DNA sequence: TCTACCGATAAGCACAACTACCTCTCCT
RNA sequence: AGGAGAGGUAG
DNA sequence: TTGTGCTTATCGGTAGA
């Protein structure tokens, strides 16, 4: 069992270790599953809030991805705009931009 | 218009999760409940009494959607 | 500050190009002993970030750094694109000459990418079709004319080679040089993304993500520019979504498609006809730890409270049963009814059942109305 | 430094045994003593096959 | 053996169905383009009340259960297993030679 | 330049009080008062004080964190935009060795520079210095005209500091 | 064939590596049109939940 | 486009409705009020019908730009020699004689009693 | 009478060869 | 703290 | 090792100018 426990130092996700307080994987069969019955809420959550949860910040103007959030490729602007998506999402990000791919995100808000 | 007129269960479902989360965070309620400690029930009261202030946004395929509302729409 | 919230949508892919990479990057350095610098991520021998402040690595992101090239390097994932675009165009008349007219005994030219057969060096290999070899062999051509190959520039990145005269490794400064006077329009046509034919740049990895030693040795760069193109190539290999256990695919599976969740708790499951169908034995043990989120912050499991039960592998879609706690004097053991084994497809011989417990209001009010035992009453697979 | 133990880890001392190899590194060794009863989660098997975990 | 054939034929008929949902309008769709799969669903009745339910997911789902309750014992040296045969029908473009 | 120009908000409601529809329109400009003033401030537009004019409520969308609901708001409020070459006045509040102080209200802070005014030596021998050299008596609570340059501003306060000089005409009280 | 990119589902099906290359090759625009593009970027899929909203007025 | 006038009288609108239900559930913040009080006392005006007319006369009469009345209004010379001294927009021009300048300058000299 | 792309065959070159869990023992 | 080699449990 | 897809590479091939 488990409520609060360390986390594995590549992505935030609870550890297997089932002495170090380990969680539950949600495989893919379950989440087929729940998708069939129409759940959402509950997806949402176990993917996104217990699951690893982070913020990444992208500027409104220039479709790039900023580091307050500050944007280098442009200038110092004010409308700068923050997503949530899980951290996996960013892990992903970084991969491809050392890959030598580069990702650009167009927000609606 | 172009709509069965029927309240689905996942809509049903969502309204009834959007309610119990506005009675938790200490919300009046529109419906007058006796002897009632549990938002869900009194969300499943409000649904029953169709005093819910809730409109449904359904968003068709082709782009358009078209707006109803709890009171217009039937519960099974 | 604070800054405004929204949603995510409309991802665009392109190649990364020399602009991005050198902005993206902070603080780049070009220091070959400054790779695990202290501008550069948490895990650093320091424990200061200097661009973000103290935090415990939950805070502050993993920032970029992008070397710097004394000479330009051609960006391998358009190599193809060029030796392709280099086949068709003549390398001495620039259109669709000696190279053009068979009559004027200069034979055909083949351009070609090697993958680690000569030199092991993913470059340009140009090659004379062995074909047109054998019809001046027996016209009494043996060697080829000492002019053949003067349509390349003289480079000084050139080495000793001495493989044959009938192969040579083109030099990426002869790469630019082959492509000046080509029309824009035909090169764009093959190549959509012009503007990453440079790269005069490579990044590194954060310290926070994890190759460090090929990126160290990039740092002092000088001399032919092959070996440079062939490490690039070689460290652009390591990254984990290439194939080779945690890259490609499965760490895909392992990261985006299947994650772990808290609030879980995975116990063996026994028969107690006692117990209604829709309810779950939750032990008093096992309830007094697991906390629940209520708002009036956390409570202990109590009756009442519904939870998602799922038994590994899910064959179907009736595995997820929604059932109420009810808490029972047995420890460290979960009691089930036996008519409930059926939708779960298990016995009672050292099953295990792990549970989910909702913490969000609105996901306990979707579960109990959607995933509940009364709601599943209708086979979806049969009808019955 | 100290090793603690986990979550799941319990027991009665029984014994300390202290040893050294010829290199000269100390090994110690503690050996912790529990008694563990027929639990509702047990699994018991027979002589012939038949697999099962204690019902009630 | 032949314990991965299940598990990796339903994986792969999940991503083929899983974006298939049924449109308020009564026609089913596809969620990418909203592609127009059928027009009308081909139940025999009796209720048509299912709007928001995913009958993609949920076929996927009663084949995946096909599937895995089956045996994998071949039959005879000339027949095939019952899921060899499942797998053999569900795969149709890869049998074009 | 207090051209009254218009501009749009996101303000949210908490749900701790959705009820009275026959008064509901009370409770969307109590949440309207707190909106702006929570932030109190701007980068390059000014400053607001009333929402006098209300033109048009939007949509109310709800989003599921805490109970909170939103509602796009656009009205008509007054602004002040500190344009190049404009005349305004101002009152002094104290009197130092370096960095004159002038309040045109307390909006924003004026520090008035060394290379602003006429030449002339600070007179010690009084408790406030003075600037009568050129015939002209400056003290705390006298109106001063000056030109204004271009403002800057800070990362958190965001205070919109500027600088006085009297090279123009007119200088001093009137 | 119908003119549908999903570079994204594509990669997560079989070869991650091969499929991102060639669309940032192409320069293709996902518009995250599936659900488990949704799911893996915090979004909900809208097949049950999710295709319709609410609105208070 | 307040300048002195409607500026003060809208003012004084919230200020009668602040003595009507003065309580507020909410949290109040001081220093909004405090910017109306110590920025409005430095010019006032008489009327608001016959000045915010007389101002927009020359704007039809005249060619004047929206950003030059503001800063004049504010500044409010009292001679010819200090608006070609202030602006420097209005050097080397001839589009206005000077003249019908010092009687718009008498006509704002009269509505100031 | 000498060239163009065009049908079938060899030869590398890739991915893929199930979920959900538990221990121990060895490096680095 | 992190990875590789074996054995084991459930459908 | 296999089991299929997948991209180079060679043998001849008949048709039209
Ligand atoms: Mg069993
Ligand atoms: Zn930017
Ligand atoms: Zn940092
Ligand atoms: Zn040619």
């Amino acid at each position: 069992f488990r409520n609060t426990g360390p986390v594995h130092p590549l992505t935030r996700q609870p550890v297997a270790d089932r002495k170090r307080f380990g969680g539950i994987k949600f495989g893919e069969m379950e989440r087929d599953c729940l998708i069939a019955h129409g759940a959402s809420a509950n997806l949402h959550e176990r993917l996104f809030t217990l699951s690893d949860s982070s913020q990444m910040h992208i500027c409104r103007k220039c479709k790039t991805y900023a580091n307050g959030p500050y944007c280098r490729v442009c200038v110092s602007s004010d409308h700068v705009v923050r997503v949530y998506v899980p951290y996996g999402a960013k892990l992903l990000c970084q991969e491809l931009f050392s890959m030598g791919i580069t990702l650009n995100f167009d927000t609606k808000l | 218009r172009k709509t069965s007129k029927f309240m689905t269960k996942y809509e049903r479902a969502r309204i009834l999760g959007t309610r119990a989360l506005q009675i938790s965070m200490n919300a009046p309620v529109m419906v007058e409940l006796e002897g009632e400690t549990d938002p869900l029930e009194i969300a499943m009261k409000e649904l029953r009494q169709r005093k819910i202030p809730f409109t449904i946004r359904r968003y068709l395929p082709d782009g358009s959607f078209e707006e109803w509302g709890v009171d217009e729409l039937i519960v099974e | 500050l604070q800054v405004p919230v929204g949603t995510l949508t409309s991802i665009g892919f392109s190649i990364s190009n020399n602009n991005d990479r050198d902005k993206m990057s902070v603080l780049e350095v070009e220091a070959p002993n400054q790779v695990t610098d202290s501008r550069l991520g948490l895990p650093n021998p320091d424990s200061v970030c200097r661009t973000c402040g103290s935090k415990d690595r939950k805070v502050c992101e993993g920032h970029f750094g992008v070397i710097n090239f004394a000479y330009s390097i051609i960006n391998p994932y358009f190599l193809k694109e060029v030796a392709a675009l280099l086949n068709k165009i003549c390398p001495g008349c620039k259109y669709i000459c000696r190279y053009c007219t068979l009559n004027t005994g200069y034979p055909l030219m083949k351009f070609r990418v090697t993958t680690k057969e000569v030199f092991r060096r993913s470059g340009i290999v140009v090659e004379v079709n062995e074909e047109s070899l054998m019809k001046l062999k027996k016209r009494g051509v043996l060697t080829l004319p000492p002019d053949y190959w003067s349509f390349l520039p003289q480079d000084s990145n050139i080495d000793e080679s001495c493989l044959k005269p009938t192969r040579r490794i083109i030099t990426h400064a002869q790469v630019y040089a082959l492509l000046l006077g080509i029309d824009q329009r035909l090169i764009k046509k093959d190549i959509p993304m012009f503007n990453s034919l440079g790269l005069t740049s490579f990044p590194v990895t954060p310290n926070g993500y994890r190759r460090t030693r090929i990126y160290k040795k990039l740092v002092g760069f000088e001399g032919n520019t092959l070996e440079l193109s062939s490490r690039v190539m070689e460290c652009m290999q390591y990254s984990r979504l290439f194939s080779e256990k945690l890259c490609g695919l499965r760490f895909m599976k392992d990261v985006l498609l299947g994650k772990r969740s808290d609030h879980t708790f995975r116990t063996v499951v026994v028969g107690d006809p006692s117990l209604k169908l829709n309810e779950i034995g939750i032990p008093e043990s096992i309830a007094k730890r697991l906390q629940v989120s209520e708002h009036l912050i956390f409570r202990s499991l109590m009756d009442g409270d519904t939870v998602l039960m799922n038994r590994p592998p899910s064959i179907h879609q009736h595995s997820l049963i929604a059932m109420t706690v009810r808490i029972l004097p047995t420890t460290s053991v979960v009691s089930l009814n036996p008519i409930c084994c059926l939708p779960f497809r298990g016995d009672f011989d050292g099953d295990c059942l792990h549970g989910y417990v909702p913490q969000s209001i609105q996901a306990k009010v979707e579960l109990d109305e959607l995933v509940a035992l009364d709601k599943q009453l209708i086979n979806r697979q049969n009808g019955r | 430094h100290s090793i603690k133990l986990k979550h799941t880890e319990r027991g009665i001392v029984q014994k300390v045994v202290l040893s050294s190899n010829d290199e000269g590194k100390n090994f110690a060794a503690v050996s912790l003593r529990q008694v563990r009863s027929p639990c509702l989660g047990d699994k018991f098997s027979s002589m012939h096959g038949q697999k099962g975990v204690l019902g009630y | 053996g032949n314990a991965d054939l299940p598990g990796t034929l339903s994986r792969r008929l999940m991503f083929f169905m899983r974006d298939i949902y049924a449109a308020y309008d009564g026609t089913v769709r596809n969620s990418f383009g909203n592609q127009l799969v059928q027009f009308t669903y081909e139940t025999d009745g009796p209720v048509e009340d299912i709007t928001g339910e995913a009958l993609g997911s949920l076929s996927a789902c009663a084949l995946s259960e096909a599937a895995y309750s089956a045996l994998d014992q071949p039959i005879s040296l000339l027949e095939t297993s019952p899921l060899l045969n499942l797998k053999n029908v569900l795969e149709c473009g890869s049998k074009k030679g | 330049m207090f051209i009254k120009v218009k501009l749009p908000w996101d303000v949210t409601i908490p749900a701790e009080d959705m009820d009275t529809g026959l008064m509901l329109q009370r409770a969307i400009v109590i949440r309207l008062l707190e909106a702006f003033s929570k932030e109190k401030a701007t980068k390059d537009l000014g400053y607001l004080i009333t929402p006098t004019i209300l033109e048009n409520i939007g949509e109310g969308k709800i989003k599921e964190q805490t109970g909170e609901i939103q509602f796009p708001v656009v009205f008509n409020g007054i602004c002040f935009k500190m344009f190049k070459g404009e005349i305004v006045h101002g009152v002094v509040h104290k009197v130092h060795k370096t960095g004159v102080f002038l309040k045109s209200g307390p909006y924003e802070i004026i520090y008035l520079s060394h290379m602003k005014m006429p030449g002339y030596e600070f007179i010690p021998g009084e408790n406030p210095f003075f600037m009568n050299q050129y015939m002209s008596r400056i003290q705390i609570g006298a109106r001063v005209r000056f030109v204004v340059l271009d403002t800057e501003w800070r990362e958190a306060e965001k205070d919109f500091m500027a600088l006085a000089s009297i090279d123009g005409d007119n200088l001093g009280p009137f | 064939v119908e003119s549908t990119p999903a570079p994204f589902t594509q990669a997560c099906f079989s070869s991650p590596s091969q499929c991102f290359l060639k669309a940032a090759k192409e320069g293709v625009r996902d518009d995250l049109q599936g659900s488990i593009d949704a799911l893996a970027w915090g979004k909900v899929p809208g097949f049950g939940t999710g295709d319709q909203f609410e609105i208070i007025i | 486009c307040m300048m002195d006038c409607e500026a003060f009288q809208i003012l004084d609108g919230i200020k009668g409705q602040l003595v009507g239900l003065s309580e507020d559930p909410s949290i109040k913040i001081p220093v909004s009020y405090d910017r109306a009080l110590a920025y409005v006392e430095s010019c006032v005006h008489y009327t608001n019908p016959q000045s915010v007319r007389k101002v927009l006369e020359p704007l039809k009469t005249y060619g004047i730009s929206d950003g030059e009345m503001c800063v004049i209004a504010n500044a409010s010379s009292e001679s010819v020699d200090e608006v070609l001294a202030f602006i420097p927009s209005l050097k080397t021009k001839k589009e206005v004689i000077n003249q019908p300048l010092q009687d718009a300058l008498e006509e704002l000299s009269k509505l100031k009693k």
